[PDB]
């Protein structure tokens, strides 16, 4: 995948199949589907915190891990696709000796700029500072000279203390309510990418919410199927058990709902609209030469959620793996549908053209998804993959021992 | 990098004449014995740039597309550089020897000697040839055409007694009945294309209409109000009841009552305006010709005069026929000839190459080792017309000087010097022409006439007589040859004759009909497609695929050739092919590109029977323009009919889009959320298209690409549709047969079961429906969506109403091409300027002087826009601001050469504050209309009306 | 680092060079190693007219008797015959005075007369400016057409004050 | 390093060269040029020697006399019967002053509109033996110059439309910059 990045930096853009009518394709396309894999880990640690969920402490830990490997693939995009990257610096606002020439704040790719940039960078230190107690309980084992240098490095002086964890838990409180904002108007910003254009498909106002509800759905897909592998490999089936496993389904089930209801809602409205060129484009989308797209993506969206319903499919960790890798399929049909039907038809039939990627913009998609694994493959050998200090806190309150003692 | 070091060089001797900075302009003219035109050469410091027009008194040749681009040749590294002598390198003393030797054996052993030309229309050049005719007892000079009308010159030489043209006044009649006339085209060196335009204009309640009946479909019958499908076999009968209509005759007309219902109607009107009717016809019968002259003279109308014949064409079908036949025949010595092509020009050119085997001495004036110099004795290297002198009449009562713009590039030497030296005079052509130009000017020698470039000359109507017009009728009528499938050949605006071979911005330039490019095809129609199973697709990558297929003729055939199946293209049983593509010597594969067909113009007809078969494969065609026709969509091009325009008020045409207040509506422009700038001081711009205007705007596009150093792309990376070009010109079909069928289909419509149908079949043009053009380009906004996106900061407006472009900040974030709506912005994709993937001109170090300094070139990742003339305007508000002056009425309007190139008055360029000039008063007009005005985008280019009938 | 005997470095020079032709450079495929070819003997470029009188003793006296100033009074009156005096003149010639200059006082080269002594008309002067008698250049280069008339006028003002 | 040792001191400083005399294309054309080889003989032909007051420390009388030389064979002058040959060579000078050509500067508008002196721009050029760049010309320096600079319109027909407008509605005189418009991306780099 770095050949071929390197390659179409160095002779041109022009190797990519984008066309004069079509400037966005396969590129953003990935952006914004790594972007929305890029939530389920911060709703996980910080949602199910304010909502006092028990069972996201046998979680949390991975689910950060999916964030910080997967913000960083998307961050790829906004840099390999520029005509002239080397100037990117450009971009900030720094004084200079072209008379103090600065940049506007009105485009949202510079709030783009902002909400990424700032998104990883809250999240990074959020989930480090959860690992202080886990990597002081590697430096304690310290089986090497070498094992013990390096977790005595990683881990600052945390010597748990009253006063120290007093501390501790006030300031993921504080996160946490930080953290849930970031969530919605990160995925806002890029939303508005296309919510306030001009063209009949895009110009709308329900992206602001309705592409979050997507994030969401697809976000908790991904980390399920890492998950239910994840359980067996490493042997932490006594930790991520079939309740983990149904809640996560239940959420995914809410969600895809919520979708549903905002494409009928798209639906009526274009009718209800009196304006033709809105109209056409939906029909475009259910009639079309990208037809198999349109209705691949919805066949997806629309069934695979609503077979959790059933308790026989839903208590499944067989057909929930399945259904949970479909639901990123279908997702990434969402967000290639809604830019390439809407730029190929438009305003001014002589415009209308067609839309074919090439061996570079495929190869280079590729090359993220396994940077991806390798990121996270590596982390699993080295990070303390489940909390202990989050563990031990509800080892006592639940589990098949002490609610047994209860009983009796 | 440490940076170059950049050093100056001035002068040992300056001249007074050169101002370092300054451009200076030659009046010059240019005949090439095809195209012709009267135009001005500007120039740099020492080398010609872009070619303007001349409008001193004498704006009646403006330059076409083909002549813009003709600068290439110019700087053509693939020129003849030396001169070659039986194919060996070799001064001009050895050809001035090797000639002048074989004229004394000529004498001596009393042979042929013979010149070939074309059309020199020139008093002094004829001169010299008489001169050199007078002192060699045994010379005949013989005219060569590639395209002929000999049987129009026939016609006119044997009733008013010369072979010359009659230049129709097409301002200057009513009715047009066009019968295969094409006058928008090649016909007769097509100059009519502001005469025609300059009466389609609704003045009051007046508007020339026109009849278009024709095989083919060219953009005559595009600008025609009715067009009516018919063959040859059924064009000449036509012409004959229209001959017995306007004159009063009996002639047994054979024809389709279908046709003489519509014939019949025409020919009445036709006669009804009496002295206000013009009838054209293209056929190629002497008797269908001298059928046209017996009715205009009948009609009697002011567009018909003989004062002022045209003197462009003048071969003869039967004297090169002789040529060729007495070159195998008798003996014939040495030949001379000069932008003679006969071998790929001539049908017959197998036998003129036996010809060539029995001839001693044959010399050749070329610019390339072409297939005739090729075949030859002595290659002689010609100059480009801006390396030479001479003098130029294209009518009768004129005359005008060419001057030579740049000092020879290579070793060249003129034809004519080459006559004098053979024939003992001494000096040169130049001096010639002084010793012989007092013959002609009256008034002053040089200061008035090659500082104008042109000199009146009076004349007068010719002599008329009688002729038995009938018996021509009858003959026509009688006439008949009714067989099967046919084709008819003709000429394009980007490829007249093989003269541009090589010229890669026609070779880029897209037909204005079938918007195509870089290839040759053949037009075929829907009704035949469907007998012989051709057929074209549009393919996933967004271009286009199609079927091949075979012509056979009588004992010969072509075996590979590439249909389009043009829907209304052919009448029926008809094919069209384009002659002139072809080439093989001296020059690169990249432009050997296309089929020739001149084997095909058997006897000089460009009429031939065929028989058509599909061959196996799939032919890829670099296509520009994707969809055929317009979907209804009303809010692009309005248009009208002239009673609605006469009685019904502008809201019933022309209605603006309204928007809903407190249970109110209100144009749609007043509804606003934000603030307005104030530009009400300081020259604000606009820029105007009438619809009625544009015939085809085909010149308008090669004159926007001259300035603005646009690269060419190849065959590929326009076949994926990722092309370059600021302005465009659209090209909109219909759906059974009128624009008001598509907009009754649409409005009638039902819920979501035939709306999944009928705007699947409104993309299948019908059969003959209407065509309408529509240039566009970046329509500078006021509330632009390309601007507040833009992160970096690269565009911004400006107080006179521009969308300025900046080539600097623009890191190529693609987002501004995605929110402009009418979608004109070319982002480059490659580094276009220096790589060996793109061996144009913009690579080669010879072929880098057509750039001019004063724009930018750009390398990677930047895009780009077809801006207002900055680069000019910049220049009109400063020469007018050292003087001390206001700028006046039509100075921004001659500057920008989008406006300033055009044939017709079709693109006004101009002030708007300033309320005398010519954009101030076309935009308080009833006809005043934006594109996508719901949109909300303020633009700054407003379209009229198309007002047909 | 940067010196000052050689240019600087530079980042990325995208468009700092020209591919096109900008005037005074140095190329290689020209007739010379310039850039501003001559142009073709005879021609008129569109704003010009060819001085028809020929050089010195047989087309002096000739310019002298039966030539003219083809100008009017609007223009004579407003001070910009001055001002080309001011710059081209008194390098050689005095600027009140006659002579006097600025370098013979240096004593530089001599042998600059006065303004009395030799009797000039308003075609004399012309047929000078562009010619030169014997130690002075052709000034066509420096001015244009319409402006060594405007000096010719101020040159007789200066004569009479004399 | 210059190919000859041209001085801008003893010229146009200690003879008092007017400065349009060698660079006369200012006031029309947008290159003000350097002066062709023309303007070096008309005052030159009568100049031969130096003189025996100019030589300095460095540089001697026959440093000068051997260079002034080396004009003569570039032209083709003869020094013993006066007359020219028919050999000549351009000087290749070194330009020093350089922009990118996205840039439109031009200095006749620039020059003769806006009465801008001869020093300002390009340094005290009279009190230099060899030729330096005074201003850096980078951007910052264009417009700085245009924030703090009025228009003339006391003379210009071409501003009576706009200068006895708005001093009857908003003001007296207008800056440059941010007045007429001269801060744009299309009016400079188009
Ligand atoms: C120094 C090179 C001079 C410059 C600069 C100008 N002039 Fe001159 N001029 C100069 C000399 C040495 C002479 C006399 C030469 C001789 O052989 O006698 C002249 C002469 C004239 C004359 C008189 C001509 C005549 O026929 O009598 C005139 C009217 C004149 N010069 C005008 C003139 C103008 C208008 C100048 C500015 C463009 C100018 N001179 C400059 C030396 C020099
Ligand atoms: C002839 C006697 C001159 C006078 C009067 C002025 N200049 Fe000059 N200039 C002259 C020459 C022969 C050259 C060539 C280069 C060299 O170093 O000799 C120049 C050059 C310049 C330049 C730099 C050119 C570049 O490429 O950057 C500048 C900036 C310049 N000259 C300015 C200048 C000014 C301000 C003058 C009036 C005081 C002036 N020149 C007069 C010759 C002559
Ligand atoms: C081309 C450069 C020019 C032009 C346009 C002029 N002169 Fe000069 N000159 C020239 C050279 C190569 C030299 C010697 C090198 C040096 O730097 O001095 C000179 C020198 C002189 C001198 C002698 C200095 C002295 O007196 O010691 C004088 C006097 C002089 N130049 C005068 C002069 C005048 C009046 C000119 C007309 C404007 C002029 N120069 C132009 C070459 C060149
Ligand atoms: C006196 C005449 C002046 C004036 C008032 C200015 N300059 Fe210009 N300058 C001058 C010369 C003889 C040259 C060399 C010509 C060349 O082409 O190199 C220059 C050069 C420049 C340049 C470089 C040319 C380019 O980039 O195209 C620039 C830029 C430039 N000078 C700028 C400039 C400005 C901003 C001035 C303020 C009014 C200015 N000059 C004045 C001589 C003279
Ligand atoms: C960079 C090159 C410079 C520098 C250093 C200066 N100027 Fe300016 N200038 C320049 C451009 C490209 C333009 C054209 C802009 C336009 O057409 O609006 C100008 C223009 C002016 C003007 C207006 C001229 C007019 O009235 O039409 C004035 C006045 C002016 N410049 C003044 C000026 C002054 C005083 C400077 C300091 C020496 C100066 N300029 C520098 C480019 C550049
Ligand atoms: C809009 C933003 C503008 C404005 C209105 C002007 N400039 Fe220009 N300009 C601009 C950029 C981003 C750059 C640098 C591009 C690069 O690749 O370096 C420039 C560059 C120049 C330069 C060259 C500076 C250098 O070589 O370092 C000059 C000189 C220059 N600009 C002059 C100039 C003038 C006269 C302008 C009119 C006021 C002007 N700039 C406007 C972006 C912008
Ligand atoms: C030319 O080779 C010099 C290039 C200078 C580059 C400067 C880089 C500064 C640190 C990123
Ligand atoms: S037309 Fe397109 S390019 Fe021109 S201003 Fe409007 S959006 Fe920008
Ligand atoms: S939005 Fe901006 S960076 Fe270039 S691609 Fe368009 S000008």
């Amino acid at each position: 995948g770095l050949g071929c990045i390197i390659y179409t930096v160095s002779t041109g853009i022009g190797t990519w199949g984008l066309n004069k009518t079509v400037g966005w394709a396969w590129d953003i396309t990935n952006f914004v589907w790594w972007v929305g894999i890029g939530h389920a880990g911060t709703l996980i640690s910080a949602v199910l915190l304010l909502f006092r969920q028990r069972w996201r402490m046998a979680i949390n830990r991975s689910a950060e891990a999916m964030t910080i490997f997967s913000v960083v693939q998307a961050g790829l995009f906004p840099i390999i696709h520029m005509g002239r990257p080397w100037l990117a610096y450009w971009v900030l606002p720094i004084p200079n000796q072209f008379g103090s020439l600065w940049v506007n704040f009105n485009s949202p790719l510079l709030w783009d700029v902002f909400a990424i940039s700032t998104y990883l960078s809250v999240s990074l230190v959020f989930w480090w500072t959860g690992l202080l107690p886990d990597f002081a309980m590697l430096r304690d084992r310290a089986i090497t000279p070498f094992n013990k240098r390096v977790y005595s490095i990683l881990s600052f002086g945390w010597s748990g203390r009253a006063k120290d964890w007093q501390r501790f838990e006030e300031v993921s409180l504080v996160l946490a309510g930080l953290a849930t904002p970031l969530v919605l108007s990160v995925h806002t910003i890029v939303s508005m990418d296309f919510a306030t254009s001009v063209i009949p498909g895009w110009h709308t106002t329900i992206f602001p919410p309705y592409f979050v509800a997507g994030a969401v759905f697809s976000g908790f897909a991904m980390v399920n199927t890492l998950l239910i592998v994840m359980r067996k490999v490493s042997n932490l089936e006594a930790y991520i058990t079939l309740q983990h496993i149904e809640l996560m389904n239940i959420i995914i089930m809410i969600t895809g709902s919520i979708v549903g209801v905002a494409y009928i809602t798209e639906l009526f409205v274009a009718w209800y609209s009196g304006v033709e060129y809105e109209q056409y484009a939906f029909l475009n989308r259910a009639t079309g030469p990208y037809w198999w797209a349109y209705w691949s993506m919805m066949t997806c969206n629309v069934f695979s959620p609503q077979f959790m319903w059933f308790k026989k499919l839903r208590t499944s960790i067989m057909f929930s793996f399945i259904i949970s890798i479909v639901v990123n399929i279908g997702m990434w049909f969402e967000r290639f549908v809604i830019i390439v039907t809407s730029l190929h038809r438009d305003y001014l039939p002589s415009s209308w053209t067609m839309f074919s990627p090439t061996f570079v913009d495929i190869g280079i998609f590729i090359g993220t998804i396994g940077f991806f694994f390798v990121l996270f493959l590596l982390y699993s050998r080295t990070f303390p993959v489940i909390a202990q200090a989050e563990v031990k806190t509800i080892l006592k309150g639940t589990g098949d021992n002490y609610i047994r003692e209860r009983a009796n | 990098c440490e940076g170059p070091v950049h050093k100056s060089i001035p002068y040992v001797l300056q001249p007074e004449q050169i101002i370092p900075g300054v451009a200076d302009y030659y009046a010059t003219t240019v005949f090439d014995g095809f195209d012709f035109a009267n135009l001005l050469v500007k120039t740099r410091e020492g080398r010609p740039i872009k070619i303007e027009n001349n409008t001193i008194a004498g704006a009646k040749f403006s330059a076409n597309a083909r002549i813009h681009a003709s600068i290439l040749g110019l700087y053509d590294s693939m020129r003849l550089k030396e001169p070659k002598l039986d194919g060996k390198n070799s001064s001009w003393s050895a050809v001035d020897l090797k000639i002048k030797s074989s004229l004394a054996d000529a004498k001596a052993k009393g042979g042929q000697v013979v010149l070939l030309t074309n059309t020199l229309a020139s008093p002094t050049t004829e001169k010299l040839i008489g001169e050199f005719i007078a002192k060699n007892p045994n010379a005949k000079h013989v005219v060569y055409d590639a395209v002929s009308s000999s049987d129009a010159l026939d016609a006119f030489e044997t009733v008013y007694g010369e072979r010359a043209l009659v230049d129709y006044d097409f301002s200057k009649a009513s009715l047009i009945v066009s019968v295969g006339a094409d006058f928008l085209g090649d016909w007769q060196g097509g100059g009519y294309d502001a005469g025609y335009a300059k009466g389609r204009i609704p003045q009051n309640g007046k508007m020339s209409r026109h009849f278009q009946f024709e095989s083919n479909m060219t953009l005559s019958g595009a600008a025609a109000d009715k067009r009516v499908p018919m063959t040859t076999a059924d064009q000449k009968q036509a012409l004959v009841q229209i001959y017995n209509i306007v004159v009063g005759a009996s002639v047994p007309v054979s024809l389709d009552a279908k046709f003489k219902a519509e014939v019949v109607k025409a020919a009445q009107q036709l006669k009804a305006a009496g002295t206000k009717g013009i009838l054209v016809s293209g056929i190629e019968d002497k008797n269908a010709q001298l059928l046209v002259l017996a009715i205009n003279q009948a009609l009697a109308s002011e567009a018909f005069s003989t004062a002022g014949t045209r003197q462009i064409r003048k071969g003869s079908n039967a004297v090169v026929a002789q040529l060729i036949k007495d070159m195998n025949a008798g003996s014939v010595h040495t030949l001379i000839m000069s932008g003679v092509n006969p071998v790929y020009t001539l049908a017959d050119s197998a036998s003129f190459v036996s010809g060539l085997k029995k001839v001693k001495t044959s010399v050749a004036f070329s610019l390339k080792e072409d297939e005739t110099a090729a075949v030859s004795t002595i290659a002689a290297a010609a100059p480009h017309y801006l390396e030479s002198w001479g003098d130029v009449e294209i009518t009768k009562g004129t005359y005008s000087l060419t001057q030579p713009t740049i000092r020879p590039i290579f070793d060249t030497k003129q034809f004519q010097d080459v006559l004098l030296s053979v024939n003992g005079t001494p000096g040169n052509f130049y001096d010639y022409l002084k010793a012989n130009s007092g013959a002609i000017i009256a008034g002053s020698s040089w200061n008035k006439v090659l500082h104008d470039g042109i000199f009146v000359v009076g004349s007068a109507a010719l002599a008329g007589g009688s002729y038995d017009f009938a018996g021509a009728a009858s003959l026509l009528s009688k006439a008949k040859s009714s067989g099967e499938l046919e084709l008819v050949l003709y000429t394009k605006t980007g490829m007249g004759d093989g003269q541009h071979a090589n010229n890669p911005w026609l070779q880029e330039f897209p037909d204005p009909i079938t918007r195509v490019s870089w290839d040759n095809y053949v037009t075929v129609s829907n009704a035949d497609a469907k007998k012989f199973n051709l057929s074209n697709e549009i393919v996933a990558n967004g271009g286009l695929n199609g079927s091949y297929a075979t012509i056979t003729t009588a004992d010969g055939n072509k075996l590979e050739n590439v249909p389009v199946i043009v829907q209304p293209g052919q009448a029926v049983g008809t094919v069209g092919l384009a002659v002139g593509y072809g080439r093989k010597a001296a020059l690169k594969e990249e432009m050997q590109v296309g089929i020739n067909a001149y084997a095909l113009y058997k006897n000089f007809n460009s009429v031939q029977s065929i028989t058509l078969a599909k061959a196996n494969g799939e032919h890829e065609f670099a296509c520009v323009q994707g969809q055929k026709t317009l979907m209804g969509r009303g809010d692009i091009i309005k248009e009208t009919t002239l009673e609605i325009f006469n009685t019904q008020d502008a809201k019933h045409w022309n209605e603006q889009p309204m928007v809903s207040l407190d249970h109110q509506e209100v144009e749609a422009t007043t509804v606003d959320l934000w603030e307005s700038f104030d530009r009400t001081t300081g020259h604000h711009f606009n820029l105007s298209i009438d619809l009625n205007a544009c015939t085809g705007c085909g010149a308008c596009v090669i004159a926007c690409h001259a300035e603005n150093n646009v690269p060419v792309v190849g065959k590929a990376e326009v076949r994926r549709s990722r092309d370059m070009h600021w302005l465009r010109i659209d090209r909109y079909y219909s759906s059974e047969s009128t624009f008001e069928g598509d907009n009754e289909r649409k409005e009638g419509i039902a819920g979501l079961s035939s709306s999944l149908s009928t705007f699947n079949e409104m993309e299948k043009p019908g059969d003959n429906p209407q065509v309408a053009f529509q240039p566009v380009m970046c329509q500078h906004c006021n509330h632009a969506p390309c601007e507040t996106v833009c992160p970096v900061a690269a565009t911004s407006h400006g107080r006179q109403g521009q969308n300025h472009m900046a080539y600097n900040r623009c890191v190529g974030t693609r987002y501004c091409a995605n929110n402009c709506p009418y979608k004109v912005r070319r982002f480059n994709w490659f580094l276009y300027n220096k790589n060996s993937e793109f061996d144009y001109h913009m690579n080669d170090d010879l072929g880098r002087m057509v750039l001019n300094p004063d724009v930018n070139v750009r390398s990677r990742g930047v895009m780009e826009k077809c801006s207002f003339c900055i680069q000019s305007t910049q220049a009109v508000i400063l020469e007018a601001k050292r003087q001390g002056r206001v700028v006046g009425k039509d100075e921004f309007n001659n500057a920008c050469a989008c406006s300033a190139a055009c044939s017709s008055g079709a693109m006004v360029f101009g002030d708007v504050n300033d309320k005398e000039s010519e954009v101030a008063k076309l935009a308080e007009s009833e006809r005043m209309y934006h594109l996508l005005e719901h949109v909300g985008t303020k633009p700054n280019v407003f379209y009229h009306v198309k007002v047909r009938n | 680092c940067h010196n000052n005997s050689a240019p600087n470095y530079q980042y990325f020079p995208n468009m700092y060079e020209s591919v096109a032709y900008e005037p005074y450079t140095e190329a290689k495929i020209f007739k010379g190693g310039k850039e501003g070819q001559l142009p073709v003997e005879g021609t008129i470029n569109r704003g010009f007219e060819p001085y028809e009188y020929e050089n010195s003793t047989a087309g002096y006296e000739l310019a002298k008797a039966n030539l003219k100033s083809p100008l009017t009074e609007e223009e004579k009156n407003s001070g910009k015959g001055k001002e080309l005096f001011e710059i081209y003149c008194i390098s050689c010639h005095g600027a009140a005075g006659n002579g006097k200059g600025k370098l013979v006082e240096r004593e530089k080269f001599l042998g600059v007369p006065s303004y009395k002594d030799r009797e000039i008309t308003e075609g004399s002067i012309f047929h000078v400016e562009t010619y030169g008698l014997n130690a002075m250049g052709s000034h066509a280069n420096q001015l244009s057409a319409h402006e060594r008339w405007l000096v010719a006028d101020y040159v007789l003002k200066l004569k009479s004050q004399l | 390093i210059q190919p000859i040792h041209y001085s801008h001191k003893i010229h146009a400083g200690d003879n008092e060269i007017n400065c349009k005399y060698c660079h006369s294309a200012a006031r029309v054309s947008k290159t003000a040029g350097i002066p062709s080889l023309n303007v070096c003989m008309n005052c030159h032909k009568n100049i031969s020697e130096v003189a025996e007051t100019t030589a300095t420390a460095e540089y001697s009388k026959a440093f000068y006399d051997a260079q002034i030389q080396k004009l003569y064979d570039a032209v083709g002058w003869d020094k013993t019967k006066q007359a020219y040959t028919g050999k000549t060579q351009p000087v290749k000078w070194v330009r020093i002053h350089n922009l990118p050509d996205f840039v439109y500067f031009n200095h006749s508008q620039h020059v003769s509109v806006a009465g801008v002196e001869c020093q300002t721009c390009h340094g005290p050029v009279q009190e230099f033996e060899i030729m330096k760049q005074y201003s850096k010309l980078t951007m910052g320096w264009c417009v700085d110059c245009h924030r703090k600079t009025d228009v003339k319109m006391e003379g210009n027909a071409y501003y009576e439309k706009i200068h006895a407008e708005l001093s009857k509605k908003y003001g007296v005189e207008k800056l440059t910059a941010a007045q007429m418009g001269g801060l744009e991306c299309g009016k400079c780099h188009y």
